[PDB]
């Protein structure tokens, strides 16, 4: 017994390419289409629920996940990846920063700590990269609201508004064009929705969309009263409903 | 360069062939199961095929259980079957005790789906060739279906198949849904519930049941058990008249 | 315990150190040297626990030579001292600690001052015109609080130890077999082989 | 590709048969066990003729009963000796008494075969084995003057006379002729000197070989160049008689 | 073929085989013959010492585990030392903690178990000798013969390394006549000389180069050399 | 592409292991190796192959007990079957330790189970080279089990393993339809007797040695123990007259 | 956990990567070192592949393990940082618990070992570096100089280099260096060194360096200038011929 | 509190004659004012003409005397059968006892 | 076993040269150029950034240019993820050093220690080298201004003006073309910006694919002061020096 696989499994190739990070890289641009528009005011992240069958309860499976009540990811590539670094993600939230600071980490910080992660299953002995690339999309008080992205690679960036997976080269255009610095959070969600139309094939509704938002605090979603400095949660996840009534106006 | 075959790196086109020669695993032993939800109950019905003379008949199942709730259903290698029946109790055990209540179906699966992600990314160990089925009546969900892969993947389901022949069963059920406009069997005894589910298993697989072809499992409030031959045979009888 | 006396002046740094070890009933040695170099132009005198005392100086000084070595330059007085603190301060919560008091006088070839740092097993270090470890200190810290003048030569730094060294010989219980005293200066650690009768 | 420790279809270890092939390649050494004392020599070989010749290492002391020469990778050796040198002390320090030559050689012997990459038996941590042999000789009470031929093999054996090295095969066929339960020390002395002067590649002289020897009256003693000089000419003169 | 399922112990071969081992027991049948046998009272190892050259001793080959339990060896001499100091330790420890001689059957099954640890395992080798233990215990005189494979087994008599079939088949003959030499140790050695002669060709066993060894009723494990085998030349 | 057979927790395209499989082979080369369960007890019997003369009859034992209560043999390299027996004997020791009554048959057969399948996880262990026939007696009772090297493992009504696997499976098929009640712990005995001297035509170039054990909870009071003597040579006459 | 084994055997009885550890030294700049009646010399030379360097700080070839001896090399320049390293504190430790410096042949007899251990241990590969270290033991005045390599093994010369074209430099050595009258002067002895360098260096004022070592820690580098005119002197020397 | 350590009385005398010697002591082993036997032998023959006795806390004294018997015969195994000298055996005995210098055999020992 | 998957990161090819280290060094340069010029009273850093898009959001953005410590700053070419590994523990060692001994590191010991550590990866641990090349801007009172570069081997050397990344050899002649000692800070800024503008791969030259920084004494101080450049001030910069 015993991992005796305490070599790196990702090495360099003599054109100096790392193999792994490329098919990781490869294996993301099959996953599920997602993206992410920021706006003045919020943002916002959307994939779309590929129900494997009819019979599985959609709901039941989440690929946009809050992390902290300011932080919420999205992904493209490998589920079972994505669903084990959320809660890598959730955790060191707290250890490496929560417990020390009395604080949650702020957006770029967070999204550093699992690139990190990310970066280690790269040059750590017997793994291979996660097959995955996520949008994280978050506010804390000195720099208000972002969007990264995070690669297999381990490596980040922040954007205005891009996306990721299957048809993301079609989709970054559609992107470039409709956004500017002015807009408000609404629009985004608008052009969100947009954008995402073109990648869907079948069915387009609020319950083949998973889509959520990073924008005021949601005293409502807090739990308690009596805090002033408490004003509950700045990401909420958006109702199948609530989905609908903006497609209306599409 | 060959060797992206045989541990759980990436294929160049990014893939993990491990990953799914282990899925075909799954379908060794050529049995076929379906799980569905009852008003108030979750009924899982399975194969159930003795070759051998020799074999003490009793001791032929791929249904366990896990806790006194939660009941699981194993596609796949008996060997890698019971591997992962004995962790499943082991995390549904001392759940109890770290969180003072009983596990859910929907956390244990998510859990299992978890350690499976893991032998998809570490190199030295291997994914286990079975797919769970995870059932019973959670305290706040209600009925659950929730099922795991090889590739750690996992899902609830208003109802399920799995086996050699998944597709058949699975748009057999599809159909009578779609009929139905709702997402469960509306009957009242759980009894009906294993009928209908051993009907619909008929259906699909063109096939005629005797008590000893079948393995049936029940999940209740508050608990999950098996039939035994006689329960299953009243069961037989009862969907006898009536076709 | 021994005496572990210094004095800051002008140009150097003057280290007083008793002689005497003294072990249960008899007195071992009369000519202890109390001191050891850890460069050029840094030395450290040490009092305390019998065996911790030169094993932490040796051990320090050790590391600064290597130090020396490794990148060829010497390290400020006021960097070894900070250096010497933090090993105190280590030992100081381990299993067995180290029982040592130091006085480190050095003189800073690129402030070109002299400098004098006092600190004691604790970890509690202090930078002083004189200082002084134990009960020294109360024998001598009235003289040297009237007698102390920031200006003082190197040769009124020596008198008004050797006025000190009298006054602990004179009221202090224990005959420590008088001192050996050093100058550290921008030319280096010199002894003052003349103080029995100077 | 394949394990340090794997056997070959014939029941040989690779990575100890490989080992034995490195030795070969080393400079020639010989050991004569007469009733008056081991002799020990060695080819020095230089590989400049600006390399001081008697920095050249290869008859080392173990104990003043006990003594040894090398063959092929020298610095392999090192740790031998050490290792060596330290159950030597460390038993006389537990029995005040001499280690016996034959446990001093078994406990070297010992380490041997301690390499792999995990090896189930312990822990052998040891890349690969030792690419040297050594001639192990000495006296002790028991069973008097010894010689010793220790393998990376783990095993060892005694001899009356052997020699490892270059000129290995062909120097021993020469031993086998020579060596007489009645030898003196003077004759193995010249003897070894002989053959040692047959084998090697240059021109036998105080300065490429040396000689040592051990007894129990002295023990054991490196000659100095100026006494091996002087052996060479004895040598020349009873040579040149016939 | 073989060439991809021999690489390591770990591996089986697609009939099922595990070439390293048999790798090993090969390095057995290159090592120099030894005999073991025994009547009711007595089991004698007479083991052929080998040389390296006209100038080499003739490496031993029996080793004393005990005062009732001793075993000879075939092959490689360091695996031999490893074992036999593992079977020193289990008599040792049976001695000490329970105050009972270890039963020569049971030291089979230790040397057994500890020779298949060695099979299962990445990274480690099959021991590559073969032993041949006698003993006289609570049960009377045993005879045990030990393979790398980890395979023991209980023989009235027997013979391993070079040759070794030669003796074995003296003995499969011999049988009868020896399995009685009760209370006549003389005969049991000379007979054990009869058999290992059974597998000579090269020379002819002498003085310093034979070795036998002893156990039995009232004879406690013991190793004779040289002069002390004389006469049985 | 190939090699999927080269290292041990390998899945090949069409889901096999086939260290495991090369395993099989191994047990199938060996001995053959029986278990009766009756109407309360178990019975186990082995082939013994006698390679010469020099053999000591009736010393080589291959049956093995785990605790006082459970009956193990199995077919293959022997050695693998005695580890498998001393990781037995330890769960065992451990359970009783823990709760006091003695390790019940099916949990005893997990613990084995549980312990061979972990040797098809790595491709750093080797899978066990043999078939295990074991059982016994417990609380509600009498159990009959055989484990395959892929850890695999059922309850068995009668069992068999080895060279002559397939003599006896037929032998056995027999006697489980001609006896729908149970056949007796006494019955079983001389049954198993012949079973193995049937099952040994497979192997007739070489003499043998017969060896049987039993479990019953009224012949033996729930303990195993080895038939020896008279029993045993009376079942030995049986087979010996039944072989003709 | 990494422990493969990277040195091993192969069949002629070679230990490849110790081997190719030393075809490393090969392509390292050269160096050479020459002992004297009262003192020792040790030249470097200067690559050139890339000239805009920094001289004052861009780490130089010969470093001081102690007061009293230095050590110089070719090869991996990464792997000569940790045998230094290595070395300069086994000399204040040998200092402290012997209260006496350390000889040359022990320091030397130190990295050898280092260097040995690293051939036959596991998930390491051997260094690829060999060395010249020289200087005087305390309280002599005998000089002092020795070498290693990969494989781990050492000794002592009267004039020795290694690295790249050492073969040619050696040979001009060798029929140079007169043991019967090594170098009586410090001067003598730096140039009997610039020569040897200058059968390779090919005209390199700036690509070459002397480092002296005198008895009792007497340690000092030449400049440039002070070199310039011992190579200015040589290439009289042969035009007046 | 659990004391580790007891007295179980008992005297020895060792004598050295000049081509002999002689190592006696009385046979009552005692604990407080009880007797536990009036004959439990303290003196011992451990080989190679070896006669060694360890009196004071019989538990320790046993332990000793057991551990030394025990270091002869490996002695045998390691060297070749060799005889232990009495010198050998002494320095031998004064590891065995400095061993547990924390934790001391509590006995006055004589070979 | 395992070791056949070992691809042996840390082996010597036949000429004595380590494979890894090569291919990383490979990778290396296809990294956004970097360009480091000392000047008498300054350092420039200056950086191209790799692959950018309108929607890249810059003011938020650094890959190129990271604070180590107050006085030291590195330029990055190559795996910035590998980077932030580095670069963190120089953080930290650059703390130790100054909380050991009340004085800020000099900026040599923490090249040294950060280079040391990547030598390790090429020694031993099967793991990969770090795709990472580094230029060290920085400032001690020992030696002043100083500029460093280290690349995946380990090995470190000090410079008036250097370059990593692509192009490596094309701007280290312009450099080695246009460099003066007697430079001036804003003499380099120009320098550095020219080179980069003649080796890129891309168009033109915007201030949205760079990254500037300088380390200037600040005459009205007498103390260092580090300056990462905000994308207006490049922008500014920019025109200035003319490339509009």
């Amino acid at each position: 017994m015993t991992d005796r696989y305490s070599f790196s499994l990702t090495t360099f190739s003599p054109s100096g390419k790392l193999g792994q990070i490329d098919y990781a890289l490869t294996a993301v641009k099959q996953g599920v289409t997602s993206l992410g528009i920021k706006a003045t005011n919020g943002v916002v992240i959307a994939t779309e629920k590929k129900s494997s069958s009819p019979l599985a309860m959609s709901e039941t499976l989440s690929k946009v996940s809050l992390l902290t009540p300011d932080i919420g990811a999205v992904y493209s590539g490998m589920g079972p990846d994505y669903r084990v670094l959320v809660d890598k993600s959730r955790k060191v939230a707290h250890t490496s920063y929560k417990r020390i600071y009395g604080e949650y980490p702020p957006t770029k910080l967070l999204v550093s700590e699992v690139a990190k992660i990310m970066q280690e299953a790269t040059q750590s002995g017997g793994v291979r990269p996660f097959g995955v690339s996520l949008l994280i999309a978050g506010h804390d008080e000195f720099n208000g609201f972002s969007l990264y992205q995070v690669d297999p690679s381990g490596s980040y960036f922040p954007w205005k508004a891009t996306a990721i997976g299957k048809g993301s080269v079609a989709a970054k255009t559609f992107l470039e064009k409709r956004w500017n610095d002015e807009l408000e959070l609404e629009d985004a969600i608008h052009i969100a929705l947009l954008t995402l139309k073109e990648s869907v094939e079948g069915e387009f509704n609020g319950d083949t969309i998973e889509l959520a938002i990073i924008g005021d605090e949601n005293p409502d979603l807090l739990g308690y009263t009596g805090i002033p400095t408490d004003k509950g949660p700045r990401f909420r996840k958006l109702t199948s409903q609530e989905i609908n009534d903006r497609l209306e106006a599409l | 360069a060959g060797y992206d075959r045989h541990i759980t790196i990436f294929s160049p086109e990014g893939r993990l062939y491990q990953v799914e020669y282990a899925f075909k695993a799954t379908n060794q032993t050529n049995i076929n199961s379906l799980a569905v939800r009852g008003k108030d109950c979750t009924v899982v019905i399975s194969q159930k095929k003795v070759p051998d003379k020799l074999l003490d008949p009793t001791t032929v199942s791929y249904i366990f259980c896990i806790s006194r709730t939660i009941g699981m259903v194993v596609n796949g290698p008996i060997p890698d079957a019971r591997n992962a029946a004995l962790r499943a109790k082991a995390e549904a055990a001392e759940f109890r005790y770290k969180y003072g209540y009983d596990m859910p179906c929907d956390v244990l699966a998510k859990r299992m789906a978890n350690l499976s992600q893991i032998y998809t990314q570490r190199a030295y160990m291997r994914p286990l060739g079975v797919i769970l089925t995870f059932v019973s009546v959670d305290e706040e969900l209600g009925p659950s279906i929730y099922k795991t892969d090889p590739a750690g993947y996992y899902v609830g389901y208003k109802a399920t198949a799995t086996g050699p022949k998944q597709q058949e069963i699975t748009t057999n059920l599809e159909n009578h849904f779609k009929k139905s406009k709702i997402d469960h069997i509306n009957e009242e005894s759980w009894e009906k519930v294993v009928e209908f589910a051993i009907t619909h298993m008929i259906d699909a697989l063109g096939t005629e049941f005797s008590k000893n072809d079948l393995e049936v499992g029940v999940a209740t409030k508050d608990k999950f058990f098996t039939l035994s031959a006689e329960n299953i045979e009243e069961r037989l009888v009862a969907i006898a008249e009536q076709d | 315990m021994d005496i572990i006396l210094g004095i800051r002046v002008q140009d150097s740094v003057i280290l007083a150190s008793s002689k005497a070890v003294t072990r249960g009933i008899s007195v071992l040695k009369d000519s202890d040297d109390k001191t050891r170099q850890l460069s050029p132009h840094t030395l450290m005198s040490f009092a305390g626990e019998a065996g911790d005392t030169v094993q932490f100086a040796e051990y320090i000084q050790a590391n600064i030579q290597l130090y020396s070595i490794r990148e060829d330059y010497e390290l400020s007085p006021q960097a070894v001292s900070s250096f010497v603190r933090q090993e105190l301060a280590k030992s100081i919560r381990s299993r067995r600690p180290y029982q040592v008091n130091v006085l480190i006088g050095g003189y800073d070839k690129k402030k070109n001052k002299p400098e004098l740092y006092q600190i004691d097993y604790l970890g509690t270090k202090v930078e002083l015109p004189y200082g002084a470890h134990g009960y020294s200190g109360f024998y001598t810290f009235s003289l040297l609080d009237h007698h102390y003048r920031p200006d003082m030569t190197t040769e009124e730094g020596l008198d008004l130890l050797k006025l000190c060294v009298q006054e602990l010989e004179k009221r202090m219980p224990m005959d420590f077999k008088g001192v050996i005293v050093k100058i550290v200066d921008k030319d280096g650690i010199r002894q003052v082989d003349d103080f029995q009768a100077q | 590709d394949r394990g340090v420790s794997t056997f070959s279809p014939e029941g040989r270890l690779f990575q100890v048969e490989y080992s034995l092939e490195a030795i070969k390649l080393g400079s020639t050494a010989i050991g004569i066990a007469t009733k008056e004392g081991v002799v020990l020599g060695v080819e020095k070989r230089a590989t400049s003729p600006l390399l001081e010749s008697d920095s050249i290492e290869k008859i080392v002391e173990i104990d003043r009963h006990i003594g040894c020469a090398m063959s092929g990778l020298t610095a392999d050796a090192r740790s031998m000796i050490e290792h060596a040198r330290t159950a030597a002390v460390t038993h006389n320090l537990y029995y005040d008494e001499d280690i016996n030559v034959e446990s001093l050689t078994q406990s070297v012997c010992d380490l041997a075969l301690r390499f792999g990459e995990g090896a189930s038996g312990e822990e052998r941590l040891m890349s690969r084995p030792f690419g040297v042999a050594l001639l192990i000789a000495g006296h002790d009470a028991d069973d008097g003057y010894q010689l010793f031929h220790a393998e990376p093999s783990g095993t060892f054996y005694r001899y009356n006379a052997k020699a490892i090295g270059s000129g290995s095969e062909g120097a021993q066929a020469e031993l086998l002729n020579e060596w007489h339960s009645s030898l003196t020390l003077k004759e193995a002395e010249l003897l070894v000197l002989k053959i040692l002067k047959q084998v090697m590649e240059e021109k036998l002289d105080e300065n490429n070989a040396q000689l040592s020897c051990i007894t129990k009256q002295d023990g054991f003693k490196i000659y100095d160049n100026e006494k091996t000089a002087e052996l060479i000419k004895e040598l020349k003169e009873k040579e040149a008689a016939e | 073929f073989r060439n991809n399922y021999d690489g390591d112990t770990v591996t089986f071969s697609p009939t099922g085989r595990l070439f390293q081992v048999e790798y090993a027991l090969e390095a057995i049948k290159q090592g120099s013959v030894t005999v073991g046998l025994r009547s009711n009272t007595h089991a004698v190892l007479v083991a052929l010492k080998r040389n390296a050259d006209e100038l080499s001793s003739y490496q031993k080959k029996i080793i004393k585990c005990d005062e009732h339990m001793g075993l000879s060896l075939a092959g490689l001499a360091p695996d031999a030392r490893v074992l036999s100091n593992y079977l020193r330790q289990q008599c040792n420890y049976s001695s000490l903690v329970f105050n009972r001689k270890l039963a020569v059957e049971r030291a089979g099954h230790l040397l057994c178990d500890k020779a298949q640890k060695n099979t299962q395992s990445y990274g480690g080798r099959p021991y590559g000798v073969g032993l041949l233990i006698i003993g006289y215990d609570k049960s009377g005189a045993h005879l045990l013969e030990f393979q790398p494979s980890g395979n023991v087994t209980e023989l009235y008599g027997t013979a391993i390394g070079a040759r070794s079939q030669g003796a074995k088949t003296y003995l499969e003959r011999t049988l009868d006549t020896f399995i009685k030499i009760d209370g006549n140790p003389d005969e049991l050695i000379k007979a054990g000389v009869e058999a290992i002669s059974q597998s000579l060709r090269d020379e002819s066993l002498t003085v310093d180069n034979l070795s036998i060894a002893i156990v039995g009723k009232d004879t406690p494990f013991t190793i004779y050399d040289g002069e002390a085998v004389a006469k049985y030349i | 592409g190939t090699g999927y057979d080269l290292s041990n927790s390998v899945f090949s395209p069409d889901g096999r292991n086939f260290q495991v499989e090369y395993a099989v082979k191994a047990v199938e080369n060996g001995t053959t190796s029986i278990g009766i369960k009756c109407n309360d007890g178990v019975v186990f019997a082995v082939e013994k192959l006698i390679t010469s003369k020099l053999l000591v009859p009736q010393k080589n034992v291959k049956i093995q007990v785990v605790d006082r209560h459970i009956g193990c043999v199995y077919s293959g390299l022997i050695p693998d079957g005695r580890h498998l027996v001393n990781r037995g004997r330890e769960e065992a020791a451990s359970f009783k330790k823990l709760y006091k009554t003695p390790i019940p048959i099916p949990a005893f057969a997990d613990r084995l189970g549980q312990y061979v399948q972990a040797h098809t996880l790595y491709n750093s262990v080797r899978p066990f080279g043999v078939s295990t026939i074991f059982g016994g007696v417990d609380k509600n009772g009498a159990h009959l089990y055989m484990l395959e090297p892929s850890g695999s493992y059922w309850g068995y009504k009668g069992a068999a393993t080895g060279k002559g696997r397939q003599s006896a499976k037929a032998e056995l098929e027999k006697l489980v339809d001609h006896h729908p009640e149970g056949l007796s712990a006494r019955e079983a005995v001389k049954q198993a007797a012949k079973i193995i001297y049937l099952a040994h035509e497979d192997n007739k170039e070489k003499d043998f040695e017969l060896e049987i054990s039993w479990c019953s909870l009224s012949e033996t009071n729930g303990l195993h123990k080895f038939v020896k003597g008279d029993l045993l040579q009376e079942a030995i006459d049986f087979a010996q007259k039944e072989i003709n | 956990g990494y422990d493969r084994a990277l040195s091993i055997f192969s069949p002629d009885g070679h230990i490849f990567q110790v081997e190719y550890a030393l075809e490393a030294v090969k392509r390292g700049t050269c160096a050479v070192g020459v002992k004297g009646k009262n003192c020792v010399v040790l030249g470097c030379e200067r690559r050139s592949t890339l000239k805009l360097q920094d001289t004052r700080i861009t780490p130089s070839k010969v470093s001081k393990i102690d007061s009293h001896v230095v050590l110089s090399f070719s090869g991996l320049n990464a792997d000569s940082r940790i045998l230094i390293e290595k070395a300069r504190v086994e000399a204040q430790s040998h200092r402290l618990t012997l209260e006496d410096p350390v000889t040359v042949e022990y320091l030397t007899r130190y990295v050898a070992g280092v260097q040995q251990r690293y051939t036959q241990s596991g998930g390491v590969r051997p260094f690829g570096v060999s060395t010249l270290i020289a200087g005087f033991d305390p309280r002599d005045d005998e000089p002092k100089l020795y070498q290693t390599e990969p494989s781990g093994i050492y000794s002592s010369w009267s004039a020795q280099t290694i690295g790249r074209n050492s073969k040619t430099v050696r040979e001009f050595l060798e029929k140079n260096y007169d043991r019967k009258e090594p170098p009586a002067t410090v001067e003598e002895c730096v140039k009997l060194t610039v020569r040897s360098l200058l059968e390779v260096v090919q005209t390199g004022a700036k690509n070459i360096e002397i480092t002296v070592v005198k008895p009792d820690s007497d340690i000092v580098a030449l400049s440039s200038e002070e070199i310039n005119q011992y190579v200015t002197q040589i290439e009289q020397e042969k035009q007046e011929q | 509190q659990f004391n580790p350590y007891g007295d179980n009385g008992g005297t020895i005398l060792g004598i050295a004659g000049e081509d002999f010697a002689v190592l006696a002591g009385d046979t009552r082993n005692i604990t407080d004012y009880s007797i536990n036997s009036r004959y439990e032998p303290k003196v011992f023959d451990c080989g190679d003409n070896i006669v060694m006795s360890a009196n004071g806390f019989a538990a320790d004294g046993d332990a000793l005397v057991k551990r030394f018997k025990n270091s002869v015969k490996w002695y045998h195994f390691d060297h070749n059968d060799k005889k232990l000298s009495i010198n050998s055996a002494a320095r031998n005995i004064q590891h065995l006892l400095y061993g547990k210098r924390f934790f001391p055999y509590y006995v006055h020992t004589i070979i | 076993g395992s070791r056949r998957y070992d691809s042996r990161t840390t082996i010597f090819s036949p000429e004595g040269r380590l494979y890894q280290v090569e291919y990383a060094l490979e990778s290396i340069s296809h990294a956004g150029t970097a360009i480091g010029i000392m000047a008498s009273d300054g350092i420039v850093l200056a950086a191209e950034r790799k692959v950018t898009s309108t929607l890249l959001e810059q003011d938020t953005s650094t890959e190129k240019l990271y604070k180590l410590n107050d006085k030291i700053a590195v330029a990055v070419a190559g795996l910035t993820a590998d980077a932030e590994i580095l670069i963190n523990t120089a953080r930290i060692h650059a703390q130790n050093y100054l909380k050991t001994y009340n004085e800020d590191i000099p900026v040599e010991i923490l090249v040294r220690r950060l280079s040391d550590i990547k030598q390790g990866y090429t020694q031993h641990g099967g793991l990969r080298p770090f795709g990472v090349s580094f230029i060290y801007a920085g400032y001690d009172d020992r030696y002043g201004y100083q500029l460093y570069t280290s690349n995946p081997s380990g090995n470190y050397t000090g410079w008036k003006a250097i370059s990593v990344g692509a192009n490596t050899s094309a701007a280290q002649t312009l450099l080695q073309m246009d460099y003066k000692d007697d430079m001036k800070v804003d003499d380099a800024i120009e320098l550095a910006l020219k080179t980069l503008s003649k080796t890129t791969d891309s168009s033109a030259l915007t201030y949205d694919r760079l990254e500037f920084a300088t380390i200037r004494k600040g005459a009205n101080d007498g103390e260092v002061y580090q300056k990462i450049f905000k994308p207006q001030e490049i922008k500014d910069i920019l025109v200035k020096t003319g490339i509009t």
